[PDB]
């Protein structure tokens, strides 16, 4: 369960933060144009996408 | 139970209904920083210059 | 829009060199802080044709009795919002130039004199912890909020009263008192009784820890921020169609915390 | 793996983008005041969080 | 980008009034164990030190505190500087200055009138030497920029209570005041900002301060 | 900043009646779309002034 | 269509920028930019593609 007392709560929250908000504009790119389509970029959302659900593991969500 | 709950237009809310924010935010010239201080002992000392000998 | 941002940036820091050395440089960093609106509060009050062509008038009274409740919510708001800010956790990332929020705790004693004593040392350590962040010249903006019964309690202190002491401070039988640590002293009302929810929204729920505290101190300038969208207004408005008048008045607007390295509060234990 | 160029990966594509827009605004607030951190304010990110990674299940990424 | 300059000028200015204060006060620490050469002696003094005890009443603590602070103006009578206590001055921190305002004794009317007063927080003297409160005591045992001569030891931090004559103590030689500069440099992408001064501070004659020091603090 | 943005929006339909009937209201819908910029392109010579000065 | 099916945004004109550099006794010039391209309205365009190319 989430947590915010302590220092050691502290970083974990803030770690979640900076990693969903990698994400964040990534998927706007995905939908809005084919621009930005190429199978090279669609690996870089892939791996920002599992450091999201593994920050969210750490942080106990 | 206003009866145009189904049938409203709102301009910042995307999605398949309108749930998602998108609105802009607004700023103006607030930078917050550390606190400031001055010096105090200064004067409580015998003082020699040196500088250019 | 209904948001508003803040920029926050750090420090920097000092070296040493010696002749034939180059010189280091280092980075600095910065975050953002963001407030939104989110709640409309209001008051309604209709009447037929009918009736108001055959009693004396009272519009004026109603009018003026909506804007109390106004006010009362406000206040209210306010204090529970500066109330919340003593549980803050500073991030690493700004942590020079950023502190935490702080709380202290004064035991309850049978006799009022010790309970006093508790209090006014719970302040103390409070003023030691501000004066040791370059806060100390300005001691006489911050402002010092109690509730009735604090305000009586610090009458009954052995000092801040007694003329061998705080000559010109306060009178016990006249129920006066001016100062404590140097800090102004003010006697409110709006403070919550009991827990409950309140109309602004979810963000002002209070549960038992909270109502505890009766002392807090903050500076006027730097510690909240308030965003508004709509000032408060009314209308008075015939409804044609059904042979009736109405009456309404509402806003739209929040608090929010912006420093809260620069304010504390005092917390009474063990109370009956 | 994410797919482009149909109806379905287009419908999934959106699902998934609307899904972190509502997780992205309370990590903030989880972060910046102490102000939102009640117990009745943490359930809604916890809903929110549990739908992101349905949403990202259902898509493949 | 929007510009940030004029914040980043700003901290370089406090950064730098910040340490000068605290330099000045660590080599004031420091004068406690000065001994005097041997051919110097019937002139020259060595330095003292006094020690107060921690107690878990505040009254107690105060005044043991009181103790040592006169035992250093006796000992500063002694050697024909009582006639100029006018002169010296008090330094206490904040946890210091606050312990003073619990004794029943410097800020009561019966005694020493017209000295302080306890709800505005003020004190104006202790055993005829001034009182001044700074923040700039050290908090952490280290290195300090300006060289192996100010380390600072887990004994010195804990003085928290100085006394000095400003005009015969201590000793200050600049060469250079502070300066800044910003340039361009063009063979790359950057530009940046810099400052600097030169300075030190030395030692004239330690035999004319001491320091108190509290021991077995929780 | 290093990013703009453009909005998005639906439009509408068209509809009659006859006397006593009542209007009808429709939704719209929204959108918005993002821009950004990341790298530079540039040239670049070099000379010697002893080259220069013949 | 010239008018609806691209945008450009830019953070700085092309500019152009001669000094000397004296310590290695040398002259440069250098000309930069910083831009990008994007999709407006992709519904106003087609493209033809060759098939079977030997």
């Amino acid at each position: 369960a989430i947590t915010t007392g302590t220092t050691e709560a502290q970083a974990l929250n803030m770690t979640m933060r900076d990693a969903v908000l990698k994400v964040a504009p990534g998927v706007q790119q995905l939908v809005q144009n084919s621009s930005q389509l190429t199978a090279a970029e669609i690996a870089i959302i892939q791996t920002n996408i599992t450091a999201l659900k593994a920050a969210f593991t750490a942080a106990g969500a | 139970d206003t009866p145009y709950k189904a049938d409203l237009s709102r301009v910042h809310w995307a999605g398949s209904n309108s749930d998602v924010d998108i609105h802009l935010e607004i700023f103006e010239g607030d930078v917050d920083s550390g606190f400031m201080y001055n010096s105090f002992f200064r004067g409580n000392s015998s003082y020699v210059s040196v500088q250019d000998q | 829009s209904n948001q508003a941002r803040i920029d926050r940036m750090n420090t920097v820091t000092i070296k040493g060199r010696t002749p034939g050395q180059k010189l280091d440089r280092e980075s600095v960093k910065n975050d953002k802080l963001v407030i939104t609106v989110d709640t409309v509060t209001y008051a309604s009050t209709v009447m037929d044709w009918q009736d108001d062509w055959t009693s004396p008038d009272r519009w004026a009274e109603i009018g003026a009795q909506h804007g109390y409740q106004h006010a009362r919510l406000f206040d209210t708001a306010h204090l529970i919002q500066i109330i919340k800010a003593r549980k803050w956790i500073a991030p690493a990332d700004l942590k020079p130039a950023f502190f935490d929020g702080k709380e202290y705790t004064a035991a309850y004693n049978a006799d009022r004199e010790l309970f006093a004593a508790n209090i006014i040392d719970a302040h103390r350590q409070g003023i030691e912890e501000m004066v040791r962040r370059d806060l100390g010249g300005s001691l006489t903006e911050f402002i010092t909020v109690v509730s009735p019964y604090v305000f009586g309690l610090l009458l009954d202190s052995k000092k801040l009263v007694n003329v061998d002491y705080s000559a010109g401070n306060g009178n016990f039988a006249e129920r006066r008192v001016g100062m404590v640590n140097g800090v102004r002293i003010v006697e409110s009302a709006r403070f919550p009784a009991a827990a409950g929810t309140s109309p602004l929204g979810a963000a002002f729920t209070v549960d038992a820890d909270d109502v505890a505290c009766q002392m807090v101190v903050y500076h006027p300038k730097m510690t909240l921020v308030t965003v508004e969208a709509k000032p408060l207004a009314t209308n008075k408005y015939p409804d044609n169609p059904n042979f009736s008048d109405i009456l309404d008045s509402f806003t739209l607007y929040t608090v929010g915390q912006r420093r809260p390295d620069t304010s504390f509060a005092v917390k009474l234990t063990n109370l009956p």
